[PDB]
């Protein structure tokens, strides 16, 4: 028996099995309920839409994300995703396969308590444990030692980790995100004259970020230079055929992840976070975090943010010290890629949570073995 | 007591390892008064606290059996197979079922055709033991029930597995009555160069070791003519092909290949001097002494010539060989920890690409990146220099494996035969218990698979015995059973030292020794079986069945490492310019097993394969290093006796009932010790008195139908009670005649 | 010992002396103990010689006096039938077996010895009563 390795990020889903190389369902993680009176009859009217049907209906439908920032937001929603990802996506009923689930480093633990709960008393899954997403990344690139910095919809976080220690106080949230920065894209966008005000609509701004965006190496030498002419600038083509233009906005929108006040939060962008997490932690392993430090999630994709990363970081640390950065092409799947490698592992099979040890103690137990 | 003056005994002696002594004071309860052959002056110590072990009086010394010696012990077996070798010149000999076989290096003239009609009808009972004693015995067993039955033969290869089974063949050819029939055996002997060829290697202690199992099934016909033979192969240490440890080599086709190299026939391949080779280079030892390689390499090719593989497809294989050996020399430059390239132009790939006629671009490209898809997109990955040496060698071994498969069902399409396959018997040659003052992890393969063969060997056994018992209407429930299960759950179980080296492959920086430290944990006190050694924490010591071994981590990661990527794969496959290389592959997961999980893999079919069948053993043994005929070297015998576990399992045979006797046989021997009044109408009855009054502990002895048993030495203990009161009469009788011979002298001067 | 049994048996060891000096040989010892009809055994010969040496055991000689203590210490059917009994189920016993027997077990004697206490004692067969032949050498 082979067990499967599921990730429930806000955005995307990934679920597989453990040692396989590479997810074998991708979609995004939505719900759709019509908001039309329907007219047809015999039309063949559905009570929901959920993941990939729902991206493609979107247009009939108002689409809601169940997950926000790392937190489920609501519950039944959660049980259709997982109910159409088991059944019908992966066709393997969770009774015959051990399951392994995915969390952000800080989240209330009632979240991780019905979790387990709904997978032992509704899916009836044999067994299953909770893997924090930055370990896996450890797992999924080659390391023992690192700082990870991983980005989704939802949470941004670090966790350093060394030689396999984690360093629970030096754990940093952030939330700023895929999503956020969709919001603010939009907000910007209203500048230039063009607006996208519908749940459906923002999917389109989000496609937007993924084709256009960019980060500036340097940021008021780009900007100076795309108000100095339109060598920038580029256009794209709305689903109906449109065309619409965007400008110095384009490097505008990832930007923000390094200087929050583009959105009025107040936390410092992810420089000032990375490092005040080196230098939170003791003094002798700061000299292999900075040698070693990787990125996870999709939010790191925009080209680019390695080099600024490594030009920021490098003025910010001390000088005359090795920093570099490790961005590996596969890095939106490694929590994923991690998951299948730590669920293949023999040592790890004690370490399930059985059912039997469930029923004894009830959601409680998830505390004591899984973090 | 046993000892007595003149009583006899063994004590350990490192000129040979065991000397002949003889008692010549009673002992009384620390130090012995002995004679040896020679000075006959000593004294030995018991050292607490032991005792020497007593020698077996010599009438059941040179009898055929070695459980028939009423002590069972390491000298005496020793001593009895030497004096059956060198008095009687008698090489074969038995342990409870197994026949043991120790080879001459002359010729003899005991498989002549005459001999196997002698055998023919009889049982072994009947019978000195010999190889056809087996081989009638099996097919006696094929005709009496209808299942298949199996010969299993093993010990270091030189000492003769092949001869045997040769023989095996030459018994069923010429009692089957299909000589005009059938070629078999001429087909299957023309096949052992190719094997020889493709298989074997030198071990740092023997040239000409087979690292590969071999089984030859045998069909018969309803009427059981032979049909035909069909081979099978198992257990190929594929490692060997690109590691070795200093003083070995690779398997031999390479330098049978490299010794060639110069003739016109190759000039195509660019063939190098034979330590060139990245591959071949590393043993240190090119040349096996006194064997012309160019003249082997004939004789290979008229082998393959007499099984009908063509000129065309033999220079494919040639051809295939030389490419993996022109792939040993690729080599990498790191440009930065994750990632690395191929230098320009670089020639050794040159040649490897027009060998294979895929062209320089191609490989140069995915030897040095890997491909992920998602199911959406794909990914192409930089890897490090140490992942395109592993993923390089993989592929070595991944196209040495095959073609190895392939040769064998091209030698197998010659071998088999139409007519359907009614029932066979099968003979198979295998390694035993390898054993150096370094171990690494082939042999800890051979040694797992060695405990495997030991444990179905020990239940068979065992099956007889508590059978024979029943038979005899004695309690089976007192036959004990020694089970090691609980070493093979220590090699094989789940978090076994297997399944924690293949974790520890893909753990990140998983590394040779940090490894170690999971066993340690895991095993170190909480198993029984598993030891570490004081002076080390790079080694550890299992207590194998045989014998303890000690393993050394320094090479179990990089030789375990299997891992193909799919697309250097993908790209051989596509080749267009000769027919043998898209015919190996021509056949998912396999692509990711370790060496380590295949290899498991591989022995549950050997396995499943035997479990279906009843067995008959063979051993072999090697009696001295250097080839002299008929010379006898103890140190040597009795460390292939131990290897062979032919010791271990007479200690097995110790614990319980290995002494027999029919009534009759034994109430003739011991009526010597016969009171008239105790003489009864009824021999059992008679015999269950005299042993009950002579032998006061009735757990020593039990009766049954017509066979006594008696723990060991019960016998010898009778023999000796025999001796002192024959000679306590012997004694009076002679005196007396002495003294009538005085008396007449008296006589004579009084008259 | 009466002074009768001293004469008769000082007169026989006399009649031992092959020197004239009045001595028997310590290897004569035994032959003068079997001549007054005791049967002692070569190790009770040897115990009551006090294991002489090879030397002296064949040129030390002893008179009649210092051999009486040794006489006088050897001096101080069934098991005999059994021993019998061993070489038997007719009551026969084959010469050569006995012949074998008593040269190669116990203290081995001499092939001649045998052939002059056998002579005329074995029937066509080559079998010996060896109730007739005992009663006749222990007469
Ligand atoms: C008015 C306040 C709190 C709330 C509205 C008061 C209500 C009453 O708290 C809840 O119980 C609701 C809910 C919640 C959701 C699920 C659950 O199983 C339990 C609670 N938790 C939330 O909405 C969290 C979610 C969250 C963000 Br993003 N990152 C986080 C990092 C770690 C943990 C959690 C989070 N959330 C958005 C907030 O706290 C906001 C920022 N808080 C505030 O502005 C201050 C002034 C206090
Ligand atoms: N090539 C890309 N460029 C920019 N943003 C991307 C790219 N690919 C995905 N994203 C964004 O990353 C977010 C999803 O990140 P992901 O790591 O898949 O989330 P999760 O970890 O929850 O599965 C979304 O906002 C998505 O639009
Ligand atoms: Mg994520």
């Amino acid at each position: 028996t082979t067990a499967l390795v599921c990730d429930n990020g806000s955005g995307l889903v990934k679920a597989g099995f453990a040692g396989d190389d590479a997810p074998r369902a991708v979609f995004p993680s939505i719900v759709g309920r019509p908001r039309h009176q329907g007219v047809m009859v015999g039309m063949g009217q559905k009570d929901s839409y959920v993941g990939d049907e729902a991206q493609s209906k979107r247009g009939i439908l108002t689409l809601k994300y169940p997950i926000e920032h790392g937190i489920i937001t609501n519950w039944d929603d959660m049980e259709k995703i997982w109910h159409h990802t088991f059944y019908n996506e992966l066709r393997v009923a969770p009774e015959e396969h051990p399951t392994l689930l995915t969390e952000a480093p800080l989240n209330p633990k009632a979240n991780r308590e019905k979790m387990t709960q709904i997978m032992f008393e509704t899916f009836n899954v044999p067994a299953m444990y909770v893997a924090i997403q930055a370990v896996l990344s450890l797992y999924a690139s080659g390391r023992t030692t690192g700082i990870v910095l991983d980005s989704g919809d939802g949470v941004t976080h670090n966790v350093p980790i060394y030689e396999g220690y984690a360093l629970p106080h030096a754990i940093m949230r952030l939330d700023l995100a895929g999503r956020d920065l969709t919001d603010y894209l939009m907000k910007i966008l209203t500048e230039r004259g063009y607006s996208f005000v519908t749940t459906a609509e923002r999917e389109i701004v989000r496609d937007i970020k993924e084709k256009l965006c960019y980060v500036a190496l340097d940021f008021e030498n780009e900007m100076a230079t795309a108000a100095s002419s339109s060598s920038l600038e580029k256009s794209y083509e709305l689903p109906d055929g449109q065309v619409i233009t965007i400008g110095n906005e384009r490097f505008r929108c990832p930007e923000t992840l390094f200087q929050p006040s583009f959105i009025g939060m107040e936390s410092a962008g992810i420089h000032e976070t990375t490092y005040n997490s080196i230098m939170k932690c003791d003094i002798d392993i700061r000299k292999d975090l900075y040698a070693n430090n990787v990125m996870s999630g999709g939010t790191t994709m925009y080209p680019g943010i390695a080099d600024r990363m490594q030009k920021e970081i490098t003025a910010l640390a001390p000088s005359t010290m090795k920093i570099k950065i490790i961005a590996p092409p596969e890095r939106k799947y490694s929590v994923w890629i991690g998951g299948s490698i730590l669920a293949s592992l023999s040592t790890f099979q004690q370490m399930w949570i059985t059912k039997q040890e469930y029923d004894e103690a009830g959601p409680s137990i998830v505390h004591r073995k899984c973090f | 007591e046993l000892y007595t003056k003149y009583a006899r005994v063994w004590i350990p002696d490192p000129e040979e390892v065991w000397k002949s002594a003889e008692l010549l004071k009673d002992y009384k309860p620390k130090v012995l008064q002995l004679r040896l052959e020679e000075g006959k002056d000593l004294e030995y110590c018991l050292d607490p606290k032991e005792l020497p072990p007593l020698r077996n009086p010599d009438i059941l010394v040179g009898e055929n059996d070695l459980t028939a010696l009423s002590y069972l012990h390491e000298p005496a077996v020793l001593h009895n197979l030497k004096v059956r070798f060198i008095d009687s010149k008698l090489i074969y000999t038995y342990c409870g079922i197994v026949l043991v076989a120790i080879n001459p290096y002359e010729q003899l003239p005991i498989y002549g055709e005459d001999i196997i009609n002698a055998y023919s009808g009889q049982n072994m009972g009947d019978m000195d033991p010999h190889i056809f004693a087996v081989a009638e015995e099996a097919y006696k067993q094929m005709a009496r029930d209808e299942r298949n039955q199996s010969i299993i033969v093993s010990g270091e290869s030189g000492a003769g597995k092949t001869v045997s089974a040769k023989y095996a063949m030459r018994y069923f050819a010429t009692v089957s009555g299909s000589a005009s029939e059938a070629n078999v055996e001429e087909k299957v002997l023309a096949s052992n160069p190719i094997m020889e060829s493709i298989g074997n290697a030198k071990t740092t202690r023997n040239d000409n070791s087979s690292r590969f199992g071999k089984y030859i099934e045998i069909g018969f016909d309803k009427r059981y003519r032979i049909i035909g033979a069909n081979m099978r192969t198992y257990l190929l240490e594929k490692s060997r092909v690109v590691f070795q440890a200093e003083e070995e080599r690779n398997y031999h086709i390479f330098y049978q290949l490299c010794a060639s190299a110069a003739l016109p026939e190759f000039k195509t391949l660019r063939l190098g001097n034979a330590n060139y080779f990245h591959y071949t280079k590393q043993g240190g030892s090119p040349v096996i002494d006194g064997i012309d390689d160019a003249k082997e390499m004939v004789n290979t090719r008229q082998a393959c010539t007499l099984l009908g593989i063509s000129d065309s497809y033999q220079m494919g294989i040639f051809r295939i060989l030389a490419g993996i050996l022109h792939l040993g020399n690729v080599e990498f430059a790191s440009r930065d920890s994750d990632s690395c390239a191929i230098p320009p132009k670089h020639d050794p790939l040159t040649i490897f690409c027009d060998l294979m006629g895929v062209d320089y671009e191609e490989m140069a490209h995915w030897l040095c990146h890997r491909k992920l898809a998602t199911a959406t997109e794909t990914y192409i990955k930089p890897i490090s220099k140490l992942h395109a040496i592993n993923a390089r060698d993989a592929l070595a071994k991944h196209i040495y494996a095959n073609l190895f498969n392939w040769i064998v069902d091209h030698v197998n399409k010659a071998l088999h035969s139409t007519v359907k396959q009614h029932s066979f018997i099968g003979v198979l040659d295998i390694y035993g218990f390898e054993t150096f003052e370094i171990n690494s992890f082939e042999q800890f393969c051979i040694n797992y698979a060695n405990e495997k063969l030991q444990q179905q060997f020990n239940m068979h056994v065992f099956k007889l015995e508590q059978e024979e018992y029943m038979k005899e209407q004695i309690p089976w429930t007192l036959i004990d059973f020694y089970d090691n299960q609980p070493c093979i759950n220590l090699i094989e179980a789940k978090m076994g030292v297997l399944d924690l080296l293949d974790e520890e492959c893909k753990m990140p920086k998983g590394s040779d020794d940090t490894w170690a430290q999971k066993l340690y944990n895991t095993h170190l006190n909480k198993c029984a079986l598993f030891e570490k050694p004081r002076l080390s924490n790079k080694a550890f010591i299992i207590k194998h069945f045989a014998d303890k071994v000690e393993y050394q981590c320094e090479g179990f990661l990089e030789k375990n490492k299997d891992t193909v990527y799919e697309e250097q794969i993908k790209v051989l496959k596509s080749s267009k310019k000769f027919k043998l290389l898209p015919e190996l592959f021509q056949d998912s997961k396999e692509h990711k097993k370790t060496v380590g999980h295949q290899f498991r893999n591989s022995l549950h079919l050997l396995m499943e394969t035997l479990n279906a069948t009843t067995p008959h053993y063979v051993r072999c043994i090697k009696p001295n290093d250097f080839k002299f005929p008929f010379t006898f070297d103890e140190k040597r015998a009795v460390q292939q006796l131990r290897a062979c576990g032919v010791l271990e399992t007479i200690r097995i045979s110790a614990a319980g009932f290995p002494s027999r006797w029919t009534y009759q046989e034994f109430f003739s021997r011991y009526r010597v010790l016969m009171k008239q009044k105790d003489v009864l109408s009824d021999r059992k009855q008679t015999c269950k008195n005299v042993l009950e009054k002579l032998i006061l502990d009735k757990d020593k002895y039990q009766f049954g139908k017509t066979k006594i048993f008696f723990r060991a030495g019960q016998v010898a203990y009778l023999e000796k009670i025999r001796a002192d009161k024959l000679r306590a009469a012997c004694i009076r009788i002679q005196k007396t005649i002495r003294g009538w011979l005085m008396r007449k002298k008296y006589m004579r001067m009084r008259r | 010992f009466n002074k009768d049994q001293l004469e008769e048996f000082k007169e026989a060891f006399e009649l031992f002396d092959r020197v004239g000096d009045g001595k028997i040989l310590y290897s004569q010892c035994g032959d003068v103990m079997r001549a007054l009809g005791q049967n002692p055994t070569n190790a009770e010969v040897l115990k009551v010689l006090g294991n002489p040496k090879s030397d002296e055991l064949k040129s030390r000689r002893v008179d009649f006096e210092t051999f009486l203590p040794m006489l006088q210490a050897v001096a101080k059917y069934e098991d005999y039938l059994e021993g019998f009994r061993v070489f038997d189920g007719n009551g026969k016993v084959m010469g050569a077996e006995l012949r074998h027997v008593l040269t190669t077990l116990g203290e081995k004697m001499t092939e001649e010895e045998v052939e002059t206490v056998l002579a005329g004692h074995e029937d066509s067969n080559g079998c010996i009563n060896y109730e007739a032949f005992l009663k006749h050498i222990l007469s």
